[PDB]
Formats: structure tokens, C-alpha cells, sequence
């Protein structure tokens, strides 16, 4: 897959998720991307719907299908393993939870990106995920439970 | 004079009638754009649940 971190002084403390026709970046972190064909964008601020411009061309565009509708609760592939919600996010152990991990897609069995973390650093035993997703006719919701830090 | 100056002497009906319709028409601006920002927030409100 795609997914672009973002710079800033060396360390790594952002991620930004390239779909089909634009371009993704959470507003919890500053800094620039590494790629000189990304950082020439104008990247426009928004509400938490989280709005950006994806002004880049055709030739490099749509490395990933953001999901149709029809949401089970099954098997939801993750960068540092798997998680099994829609109404909610699963209940992921430790090790993932830690920071600059925003922007992190989290996409289905057959490759096709669902969900974006940006919270939920830690909610105990039980950790929760503020990720945004679609609601019920593709209308672009944010979810957050209770206590999210931004994460 | 045999009389006494007011206020309102001077007014007459199309004076009163032009400054009630330039207070009517900024009041109605306001408030149309006061009811579209409510509005939105509701269905903002509504798209979560």
C-alpha cells in the first residue's frame, strides 16, 4: 500500500492516507511530508469531517478503494493487527495505543480502506479508536468515544 | 411661533416608510442567516445517529 508519514525535525508523528481522487491528513499534528509531489498541494483546513484537497493527477491516483456501503461487524484488517466493529472499535490490545499513530488507515479483507484513526490513546483494559468513517448513505461522520485524546 | 418644535416634526410618511424598510431588510438578513446556521448544525447533529 500508500500511506505517506509526515516529518517533523526527524521523528515520526503523522501519517497521510492517499484514497481514490484525494488526498488525507489529520489536523492533530504539524509538520511536512516527505514527498515533494505531496507537500506542493494546497491542503485546506476544515471542521472534523476532515476535509483536504486532493489535487495531485490521474497517474500516481487511486492506490486505494474507500468502502461501499453493506458494514458487517466481521474481520477489519490494521497495520498492527485486526479489528472486528463497526458500530465501535474493537477492543485492540496494548503495543498499538502509543503516539503518532494518527492517520493510520484501516481497511477490510479485500484491501479497501474503511477507517481513519486520529484518538483513543488508551480506555484501560479495552482500548477505543476516534476514527472517522460513513455512516448509513456515505455521509462522512466522526466518531469519538468517551475521554479520546488525540492520538 | 405660536407652536413647539419636536422630534417627529419633520418626519413625513415616505422618510418613515424608507427607514422602516432599511431596519426590516438588515433584521431580515440577519435572521436568514441565523436560521441557516442552526439549520445546519441539526443535520450535522442528525448524520451521526
Amino acid at each position: 500500500d500508500k500511506t505517506f508519514p509526515i516529518m517533523l525535525n526527524g521523528q515520526v508523528n503523522g501519517y497521510a492516507c492517499v484514497v481514490g481522487g484525494r488526498v488525507f491528513k489529520p489536523l492533530h499534528v504539524e509538520g511536512r511530508i516527505d514527498n515533494e509531489q505531496l507537500a506542493a498541494i494546497k491542503l485546506k483546513k476544515a471542521s472534523i469531517y476532515d476535509l483536504e484537497y486532493g489535487d495531485v493527477p490521474q497517474c500516481m491516483k487511486s492506490d486505494t478503494l474507500q468502502y461501499t456501503s453493506d458494514k458487517p461487524p466481521g474481520f477489519y484488517n490494521w497495520h498492527h493487527g485486526a479489528v472486528q466493529y463497526e458500530n465501535n472499535r474493537f477492543t485492540v490490545p496494548r503495543g498499538v495505543g502509543g503516539k503518532g499513530d494518527s492517520g493510520r488507515p484501516i481497511l477490510d479483507n479485500k484491501g479497501r480502506v474503511v477507517a481513519i484513526v486520529l484518538g483513543g490513546v488508551n480506555e484501560g483494559s479495552r482500548t477505543a479508536l476516534s476514527v472517522v468513517t460513513w455512516n448509513q448513505k456515505g455521509v462522512t461522520v466522526k466518531d469519538t468515544p468517551e475521554g479520546s485524546e488525540p492520538w | 411661533a405660536q407652536h413647539t418644535e419636536s422630534f417627529t416634526s419633520a418626519i413625513s410618511a415616505t422618510a418613515w416608510s424608507w427607514i422602516k424598510v432599511l431596519v426590516g431588510g438588515t433584521s431580515a438578513f440577519i435572521v436568514l442567516g441565523l436560521i441557516a446556521t442552526a439549520v445546519v448544525a441539526l443535520v450535522l447533529f442528525f448524520h451521526r445517529h
